[PDB]
């Protein structure tokens, strides 16, 4: 048991290309996307792992 | 120092020298006082400046590391990305290290070659119409006043003019 809970979800992601398709159709065990991320803006960046907070 | 101008005999400097870096002061009857040398100091300005640019932009590209996360099944992965950021930072603090302490030895004994330099630019000079102390000072066989002092500085003394009243003036 893992919070309470013995079953367990697999999460898988892709980026899909402009003017793509993405096609899903499952008999069971299907978690759904109600979303997706659209890119906005792009650039240099980063990802920081800190303790501290926004001042 | 290395050219032995500096805790050499010259063994101490003038804080009554702003004017610049190095220089002389005088006794002339007519007057006394610190007046430092225009083409040395500004050379030696020039060239350290020079030198300090060249240092801080010969890292301008060097190596930045940023990020990055890996799973635990990546472990293998994961020390390989830390030797090399690790190794690279080690290597480019060497380096920075390193090229100070050089680039500050080589300035110092820099500054002392311009001393001595100066100095055996002024004794060829002057030579033989004037005794070396040797404390870094210059006696005189005859007068220069100050127009001539500034001859001396400006790098023409006029040696034949003032040899003979110091040719016979000397000895004794």
């Amino acid at each position: 048991k893992v919070n309470g809970q013995g079953g367990r979800m697999e999460f898988s992601w892709t980026l899909l290309d402009m003017w793509d398709t993405i096609n899903f159709e499952s008999t069971g065990n299907l978690i759904a996307p109600e979303y997706g991320f659209k890119i906005s803006k792009r650039g240099s960046s980063g990802i920081m792992k800190t303790e501290g907070t926004l001042e | 120092g290395l050219f032995g101008a500096i805790a050499g005999f010259i063994e101490g400097g003038w804080q009554g020298m702003v004017d610049g870096w190095y220089g002389y002061h005088h006794s002339n009857d007519q007057g006394s006082g610190y007046a430092a040398d225009k083409e040395s100091t500004q050379k030696a300005f020039d060239g350290i400046t020079n030198k300090v640019n060249s240092v801080i932009e010969k890292m301008n590209t060097q190596f930045e590391a940023v990020g990055k996360e890996f799973s635990n099944l990546e472990r293998r992965l994961e020390n390989l990305n830390k030797k090399m950021e690790d190794g690279f930072l080690d290597v480019w603090t060497y380096n920075a290290e390193l090229l100070v302490l050089m680039e500050n030895e080589r300035t110092l004994d820099f500054h002392d070659s311009n001393v001595k330099n100066l100095y055996d630019k002024v004794r060829m000079q002057l030579r033989d119409n004037v005794k070396e102390l040797g404390n870094g000072c210059f006696e005189f066989y005859h007068k220069c006043d100050d127009e001539c002092m500034n001859s001396v500085k400006n790098g023409t003394y006029d040696y034949p003019k003032y040899e003979e009243e110091s040719k016979l003036n000397r000895n004794e």
